[PDB]
């Protein structure tokens, strides 16, 4: 009981079932072709089930590329979705769409595989305790801090800092954490995943890590199924093993995008700015299984992409009910000069409330919010009304909220080429007690120009010196 | 007959043959045991929307009629229960053994069933109960930018409930499982699991089951109405229906309109909306109400979804992103917030003293946007900035702390009447708590006369005498 | 010096009610662009989703 | 006798086949009365008002009601008309839904006549010429605003300013002294308004000279769509039949613009600029074009609009403008400062306002207020940052008139007698006329401001200083 | 009809922007692509197969001559909309309205300043 | 053809000095719409005074628009362009009113212009 193809319409494919035992909804589909003549090329495909269609037919979507496929040729049915590897033989790995090595180390051997379609956890066996992750980082350590076990979302445009942001915190959370990590390059540049790769060889950090890649050329079959195979192995550890494990994803929108391209040619009537009738849908079953159960938890990073700068697209718009803690990152700082360009009045997380911080971390996160804030709307008047006509009150507050701007910024030890700096690591008590003496006016003698990819505010003060004030 | 078969299968949508005497909007059982509701019936074809996992549905399977339309669970055995959109249990405290199931799509009460609202639903935020009142039988939409405080507002709400005759329902629409537990673990440690429902419909769910979660929850919430007993509901999410809505008919393939959605969403959330009243003496003097809550990017109040609500509710509740990033907590925007029943959902005790929170909010928000700056004014300038600074620090308040209304009328009329001119305007959230410390004492006097006359005329005597002798002779 | 103080503050009376009606008018004009802008974003995204509806 | 039988159902659109060939029209109205056959069955009582004749004996149809427990397969009948309602006398201080049939529970309505709710305008060899203007006997409107016999006017107003009294107390006047009825059309209506106005209605004693018709906002797109004809059909009787002059009031016309949106939508059609359907001034006309002052008699229109996004350049604002021909707004700032009824004198215009249609003096005692009313705004700013007692004697000579005239705009309606001891005033064009010309000459200045305050004639004033 | 056999005559338009509306009422219903503001392509074409057919002849054809007033209405005061526009690049001129001289009292309410004749001065008598 | 290897030096300077001036002051067009001249001081108050006189030096009387204005047409080599430019840039012709430059042809007819007007 096999079935033949009978439309190629780019990565879209028909495949009819004579004897009426049709594939179920997302079963895999083999196409394994031996070439007859001196005509026809060798091919080697796998696709999955998308719809029921009424003729014994249905509607797929290949992992890979569709030339070379002819009419008539013979499909296999698998019986089940794609089944990928699973258990401690996938850590120090790099993986395909499809679970299969993409190293040359050789096969896998692990005892069990497991589809990559789920249902979620139910409401009766989740947990939500909370508690302070520390990053090393100024602004995300005080601002926003992160919840271990809890979801992060790192926003922006095109070449805002993101990437930079994400091998940041995997050189800093992971190198600070016991148990296993997972990191899912969906739909980014081949480049970046190589570069990954050899700091982990070098470090020794790939016996902890496994990672998954389907890349930019791939096509939209991959790209969108890939963030569901770097989550299977994730859930491995959590539910059978019970270790804790971080999951790192650059680039969520590349599966919305993905989605949205085979949407047309499924046949599904257009939505909003030109996304499929299902989008919502989709992004909750990959969001709702990245969760913490009474077994254990799963700390999550993903970056995600506005298309325009314009957080009211429909993938981003969807993306922000998820998070327990987002981090914007604006154009308008990077063009200054100050990286990671993270926004201290957009930026929030579900730990900012006075029961779970100090009281003091709580006070200087509310005053550097107001401070900013009021300086916000006040810069935009000097521009027509100039300085010299503004107050005591407005110039003190211009005057103090530029160095604490600046002060928000700092060296990143992945930046070392973008920066020529070394690189800083700087502790919660450090964050508090540097942002402390700016508010409280301490430091108004110091220049605005001491405060530029800085650490400590003990540096400050050195640097000053050594420009001569 | 009363048997089909499946001919296309898709996105939790299923197509089939037969099923002749299928009735628009009837339930419908697959062979899997799924349940399913008929809403297109085209020439050759029903159009079915899939209420479960649709991945064990093949074309050539069949199909049965149910005979019956989508019908939930009502009684006060669900209080302080947690149940999906079908009216079974999710909270593993056994199951329902319920005594009566009614219909889902009931009409709404006529023009003439209807009677005048009076009374006070009492919030307990000051902003809200003092500026922009709520009655019983009243619709009052929650509209804001992400992040403002929302769902905040409407918990502050339900916890407020507990002295009073009143039962609450919570509609989870589109949200995390994780923040659904946030949720239900704050009514239970508040006490308010008590007298509430919770009915939700997570993100991970069929499209279909978060389109039936509201429309469950006012056949719900209308029961104890019906009985003569007031009650209360609540949507976290308007937004997330249409979301919704505009998937199952997107894939029905029905005509789409404005920003995709169907013709028929401005019916989707009257149908739905129009049945929060409250009833004439005939019909036993019941009242349900209602609390629509609005998500809106980067403040669009003029978008497809925002306006059709705006112009059905009673009034709206604007909250605002630069009022939140400013320390303005609830984060409600005075101006453009109102109620249409207003001076008639108070009690006459807050009638008195709101009359001149008004007038000195209403001076505040036009001479702070452009006099601020400035040095030296003209002394009623000055008294009016001053005023409206401390007003607006009065109105000020934190989380899961709702005032009764004998506490807030007390403050509002000591600010109101220009008490607070010698305290600094940092002072005055220290000033509320000193002051409330001193009338603890005098709680059981005020508390009976307050809650049984509301003759706060009589009182003045009594309240300008003991707020100006103790303050004065302790400050001096 | 009383002449030159108070010419001084009828001088920037007026060149402050002149620059606050220029902002004013400016605040109308670009009001109506906006609109227009608007209505043609709405008509605009409404044909792209008919057409591709159509087109299916 | 003909019948057809359902075949397609979908939301509030459902489709009908008539085999014999013999097809209704496309404004008939059908009935579905159909009782349950087996406890798996629904009873229903629907009625559909047909749209398109689709071809192979088939018909569209938009339906006045829910379409939930319809079965395809179900007969249904042709009536051979329109929808038809009761006219005549009977209909007065009545509760009527789109099809005709009453809200109330007052028993059944044996009207002797069943007229359509599809029928054309009168034409060109019916109307009347030269414009008379219909005396509201409220000094605001009558000199600032006239309003054309036979004429559309445009309410814009805010939340709690007084909108329904002035409509009661323009319902009375035309009832008292033009011996004429009024009709009142609630356009997709909060039923707890609709609630509000029909006591507030009974306790003044209106009810029996009006007719009030209300589709809710909980009915499916077309009978919101309807609603407003069947309201203009029970006006159209008192002008054909009785002679007599008529006030019709539609609560908000944009919802009758939204709900012909939504049905075109529903129907197929492809949407125009900013979503609307592609007959939008066709749908607009065929109401509006029925509203007019013939040989026999007239009906005037009130009717207020609900501005999109604070953009009067939009598609429904836009179609209504071009056929009204006055235009009443009401400001929140005169109700707060205790100014009623509410109406502003500086943006209300009507198109009768020209000196060839209202008198020398008439035109002259308007434009005098509008210069005195304008040229005091301007002092406001300055009245707000310096002294009363620093402006000149000619602008305080012109603050004093101004606030005298103001408060002189001001008059006691007698719809107001349970809220407030003032009985209630009626004053004709030729008296308020007559009363501002004495005042803009600055005859009565030495009189209390409070003379001037909730008064009507000008003697009443000279009296109630006389009793300070 | 009098311009073929030698009479002069005068047409008038009362809106050519109802006559515009009314155009993409009927294209939209035959369902044919709409563009700019909805209208159809052949809006340009719409107004210009009937503005050409005014027209002075020559003295072989006998001397007669048709001429047109056509009429606008555009929304918030502003000339630069695509019907206004279509019919400016037609005509031989155009008259300008202005709604803040009729409300305050210039009668006829026209703009010297930015009206024109684009065939003036040559029709002028000398006097 | 605006290159340094097409167009002579003297033009390619001139043309390039023009653009620069220009662009300055439609930077200065968005504030000066507000607050008005009265605030500029030094070479932003300077560039105005040239721009102004640079973008009315642009204008010219054509043959076919005889019909339209009395004035008789124009036609000015690309000699007399370069060195009329070239002069207002350099300020020599500063003192001269900026209503002088209104549909001209020549830098000559300016100065006879400016001596007609006697301001
Ligand atoms: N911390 C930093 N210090 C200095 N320069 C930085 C820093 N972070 C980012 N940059 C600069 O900004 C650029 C942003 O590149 P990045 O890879 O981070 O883009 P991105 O935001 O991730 O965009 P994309 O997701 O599409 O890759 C860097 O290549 C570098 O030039
Ligand atoms: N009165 C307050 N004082 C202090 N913080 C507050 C106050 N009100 C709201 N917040 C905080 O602001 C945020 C509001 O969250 P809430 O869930 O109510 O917003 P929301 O609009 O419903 O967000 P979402 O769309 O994700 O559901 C929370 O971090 C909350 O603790
Ligand atoms: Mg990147
Ligand atoms: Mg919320």
């Amino acid at each position: 009981t096999r079935g033949r193809v009978i439309q190629v319409m780019g990565p879209v494919v028909d495949v009819k079932f004579e004897n009426g035992h049709l594939p179920a909804i997302y079963n895999a589909l083999k196409i394994q072709h031996k070439a007859r003549n001196e005509n026809e090329v060798d091919i080697d495909l796998t696709l999955e089930v998308a719809l029921h269609l009424g003729d014994d037919t249905v509607r797929t979507i290949a992992m890979a590329s569709t030339d070379g496929l002819i009419r008539g040729m013979e499909v296999i049915d698998t019986g089940a979705p794609i089944s990928v590897p699973v258990g401690p033989e996938t850590l120090g790995r790099m993986f395909d769409v499809l679970g299969e090595p993409i190293d040359e180390k050789g096969p896998v051997k692990a005892k069990k595989r497991w589809p990559i379609h789920r249902p979620p956890p139910s409401l009766s066996e989740q947990s939500t305790e909370d508690e302070i992750l520390e990053t090393g980082i100024k602004v995300i350590d005080l601002l926003a801090p992160i919840p271990k076990g809890g979801k992060i979302g790192l926003f922006g445009g095109a070449g805002v800092g993101k990437t930079v942001l994400i091998m940041e915190l995997i050189r800093n959370i992971a190198y600070e954490h016991k148990g296993f990590s997972v990191f899912a390059g969906v739909g980014e540049r081949s480049r970046e995943g190589n570069e990954l790769w050899l700091e982990m060889k070098e470090s020794g950090v790939l016996d902890n890590t496994v990672l998954v890649f389907g890349q930019m050329n791939e096509p939209p079959g991959a790209r969108f199924r890939v963030a569901l195979t770097g989550l299977t192995m994730a859930e491995y550890f959590r539910d059978e093993e019970g270790k804790d494990v971080l999951l790192f994803i650059d680039n969520i929108f590349r599966f919305a995008q993905a989605g949205s391209e085979v949407s047309a040619l499924l046949g599904r009537m257009p939505s909003e700015v030109g996304y499929q009738p299902t989008l919502a849908t989709e992004m909750a079953e990959l969001q709702e299984r990245i969760t913490s159960t009474r077994r254990g938890s799963i700390t999550s990073v993903q970056a995600i992409y506005v298309p325009a700068d314009d957080l009211t697209d429909p993938a981003p718009a969807t993306t922000f009910a998820h998070l327990d803690a987002t981090i914007v990152l604006s154009r308008e700082l990077a063009e200054k000069g100050i990286y990671p360009a993270v926004d201290p009045l957009q930026s929030t997380s579900r730990i900012m409330d006075p029961r779970i911080v100090s009281e003091e971390h709580y006070e200087v996160a509310r005053r550097v919010r107001e401070i900013l804030q009021r300086y916000k709307d006040l810069q935009d008047i000097i521009a027509i009304l100039g300085m010299e006509e503004l107050s005591e009150e407005d110039k003190l507050i211009v005057q103090r909220a530029r160095k604490i701007q600046r002060f928000l910024s700092q060296p990143f030890h992945v930046a070392e080429h973008f920066t020529g700096r070394p690189g800083k690591y700087v502790p919660i008590e450090d964050t508090i007690r540097g942002f402390k003496e700016i508010l409280d006016g301490k430091l108004d003698d110091v220049p605005e120009q001491a405060f530029y990819m800085v650490g400590t505010i003990e540096e400050a003060v050195e640097k000053a010196k050594k420009m001569k004030k | 007959s009363d048997v089909g078969t499946v001919i296309q299968v898709g996105d939790g949508i299923a197509r089939a043959h037969g099923l002749d005497n299928v009735m628009s909007g009837e339930l419908v059982e697959f062979a899997n045991g799924v349940m399913g509701m008929a809403l297109n019936l085209e020439e050759n074809n029903v159009g079915i929307v899939i209420l479960g996992p649709y991945t064990g549905i093949k074309e050539g399977d069949e199909v049965r009629r149910t005979g019956r339309i989508m019908e939930v669970p009502v009684g006060e055995e669900l209080i302080g229960r947690v149940v999906n959109a079908l009216g079974q249990p999710i909270d593993g405290k056994g199951p329902i053994n319920a005594k009566e199931f009614r219909p889902v799509e009931r009409k709404a009460p006529g023009v003439v069933d209807r009677q005048p609202v009076k009374e006070p639903l009492q919030t307990g935020i000051k902003a809200i109960d003092a500026m922009i009142p709520i009655g019983r039988g009243q619709r009052e939409l929650i509209i804001g930018d992400r992040q403002t405080g929302k769902t905040a507002i409407a918990i502050d709400t339900i916890i407020n409930q507990k002295g009073q005759d009143v039962i609450c329902i919570y509609v989870a629409i589109g949200q995390k499982q994780s923040t659904v537990a946030q949720v239900v673990k704050t009514l239970e440690e508040h006490g308010a699991m008590e007298y509430t429902i919770v009915v939700a419909a997570t993100a991970s769910d069929p499209a279909a089951l978060q389109y039936i979660a509201p429309y469950a929850g006012c056949a719900m919430g209308e029961y104890f109405r019906d009985k003569g007993k007031h009650a209360l509901v609540v949507y976290d999410d308007l937004s997330k229906h249409a979301v919704a809505y505009r998937q199952i008919s997107l894939l029905l393939r029905r005509p789409p309109g404005r920003e995709a959605y169907p013709g028929d969403v401005f019916y989707l959330h009257s149908r739905l909306l129009e049945r929060a009243a409250k009833l004439s003496d005939e019909k036993g003097g019941g009242s349900l109400t209602a609390l629509p809550i609005i998500e809106t990017q980067a403040g669009d109040v003029s978008a497809y979804i925002p306006t059709n609500v705006i112009s059905i509710t009673d009034g709206q509740i604007y909250l605002e992103s630069d009022l939140f990033y400013s320390g303005i907590r609830p984060a409600i925007n005075v101006g453009l917030s109102v109620s249409r029943v207003g001076g008639a959902a108070q009690i006459k005790a807050m009638k008195q003293v709101a009359g001149k929170l008004r007038l000195d909010l209403a001076q505040y928000r036009e001479l702070q946007a452009f006099a601020q700056f400035a040095s030296d004014l003209d002394e009623a300038t000055r008294a009016q900035l001053e005023r409206g600074q401390r007003m607006t620090e009065i109105l000020k308040q934190p989380q899961y702390s709702p005032m009764p209304v004998e506490k807030q009328v007390v403050i509002i009329y000591a600010g109101t009447n220009g008490y607070l001119d010698d305290i600094p305007v940092e002072k005055v959230k220290e000033f509320e708590d000193g002051f409330l410390e001193y009338i603890e004492s005098k709680h059981p006097d005020i508390l009976e006369e307050i809650r049984e006359k509301k003759a706060l005329d009589d009182e003045l005597e009594e309240k300008l005498k003991k707020a100006i002798k103790e303050f004065k002779a302790t400050f001096k | 010096l009383l002449d030159a103080k108070a010419s001084e503050h009828a001088a920037r009376m007026t060149a402050m009610k002149n620059a606050t009606d220029n902002a004013n008018e400016l605040i109308r004009t670009l009001t109506l662009s906006y609109n227009r802008a608007r209505q043609a974003a709405i008509t605009q995204e409404i044909t792209e989703i008919v057409a591709g509806a159509n087109a299916l």
